[PDB]
């Protein structure tokens, strides 16, 4: 689906659980 | 019907040059070459009496 700057208009779909307590 | 929220907007002079008050001995041939390439929207325009 790469495109010249793809405009995200085969897709998973998760989510990042930042955190403060992540140091790496 | 509906229109939530636009992206990009944009407004200008419009896209007309001879739309009023053209002669009847000769009649309007717009033309416009209409593209989608790198993202871009590309109108290529001329007017020919």
């Amino acid at each position: 689906n790469l495109k010249p700057f793809e405009r995200d208009i085969y897709f998973p779909l998760q989510s990042y659980g930042f955190q403060p307590t992540n140091g790496v | 019907s509906s229109a939530n929220n636009c992206t990009f907007e944009y407004v200008s002079q419009p896209f007309l040059m001879d739309l009023e008050g053209k002669q009847g001995n000769f009649k309007n041939l717009r033309e416009f070459v209409f593209k989608n390439i790198d993202g871009y929207f590309k109108i290529y325009s001329k007017h020919t009496p």
